[PDB]
């Protein structure tokens, strides 16, 4: 039952709750063509707020921001 | 310098299982070096495909023979980008290190495609190792040359002076 | 890659003394690594200049950081070519290593020219360092990439199979 | 005295070098004569060295370099 940690320890529990919600949505709704919306909004935003706050203080942030603007599948 | 490697594997499982496993791959006993993984962004695009970007931190150790050339490196940040298309049962994935790229950049493209005829999911991988740092050898060669030149300049001058006096 | 270095020195002595010294510079306390020197050829050319080719053996040691990647080198052979022009009081010299050139080639051009105005012999040196070899580090980087690739191929598929089984049970 | 790379030739090298040095300073540089007054010493010495060079692994590299022209 050991879950994967967030790089920011204070966000691990929130990540666990979001991942759990996402997994159910993904397998039961998305892959079955039953939904294309975020039915895990509360869990997602609570989690990403935590992660973004932690990222502001990480030296890798500029590199990550740059990579997020790139399109590896060349879009 | 660019080095390309390719590999293929067949998972005798369906698309839902393989793609779900990709999102839940960590933790697993084969990758104890993965310290963490976070989902940075996720949304369904206008084409109905799931777009996800994740961030992983992985620990490691530099080969012994490298240590002198490179500074202390024990961990690396990796970005993982993926697109799941439920319409054609295809999942494109891409990963690359975010830091240490000046030393070496490792880019991986792995696509998982379900094949109805064989009831299996085929995974095709392509990995590119890129670097122009050459372990900083050029600078080390320049240092050696500068020192050698200086040493020889002096030895040549002084040796000649010594001999000139002896004969004089 | 090619690296160029230059230096000039003034010998407050005449041409006969400087050129004689060049031919008899070994041994001397400043060149303890020169093990021997031999004259390979010598003759006067159609211009009346003296042409000499000599062979030197010198002990040495590669940089400690390269040793782990390069064979054990303890000595090097050096060719020394010179032309003495008694009419113009000029002596051109050239040296380069004969072996280990795949690692590094060091070419030195030093010309000694007497200058009446200052009653001295000017020595102009130009040294070119040529090396296109990366101390055999490159192939090791390539070895590293193959090992890394294989490791990751297996960890990825074994990890995926592990989770597929876990989520399937 | 400096040694020859082939110890057995050092004596001959010493004798040749001595003859050459005298000729170089007293004749050549003074423009008196450009003739090799050291032919015997040179022949003996170079024959000793060449006999030793045949056994040396550097021989090919040396032969190659001797055909090159650094002074253009």
């Amino acid at each position: 039952n050991i879950m994967s940690a967030s790089f920011a320890p204070e966000c691990t529990d929130l990540k666990t709750k979001y991942d759990s919600c996402f997994n159910e949505w993904y397998s039961e709704k998305f892959l079955k063509g039953k939904s294309v919306e975020n039915e895990c909004s509360k869990q997602w935003y609570a989690y990403t707020t935590c992660v973004n706050a932690a990222l502001v203080k990480q030296g890798i942030k500029p590199a990550l921001d740059e990579a997020r603007e790139e399109a590896p599948f060349e879009n | 310098m660019v080095l390309l490697h390719k590999s293929t594997h067949i998972f005798p499982t369906d698309f839902a299982s393989v793609s779900r496993a990709f999102f839940n791959r960590y933790p697993n006993p084969y990758s104890p070096h993965v310290l963490s993984i976070d989902t940075i962004s996720r949304n369904v695009d206008q084409e109905g495909n799931l777009r996800t970007t994740r961030l992983l931190k992985k620990s490691g150790k530099l080969p012994t023979w490298v240590k002198p050339f490179l500074r202390g490196i024990t961990e690396t940040w990796i970005i993982e980008v993926s697109v799941v298309n439920p319409a054609n049962s295809t999942m494109k994935t891409y990963t690359r290190n975010l830091d240490h790229t000046g030393i070496m950049k490792v880019e991986e493209y792995t696509t998982y495609q379900f094949d109805s005829a064989t009831s299996s999911t085929i995974a095709d991988s392509r990995v590119k190792f890129s670097s122009g740092f050459n372990m900083g050898i050029k600078s080390k060669v320049e240092d050696w040359s500068r020192t050698k030149f200086d040493e020889n300049v002096k030895k040549s001058r002084m040796g000649m002076a010594f001999v000139i006096q002896k004969l004089e």
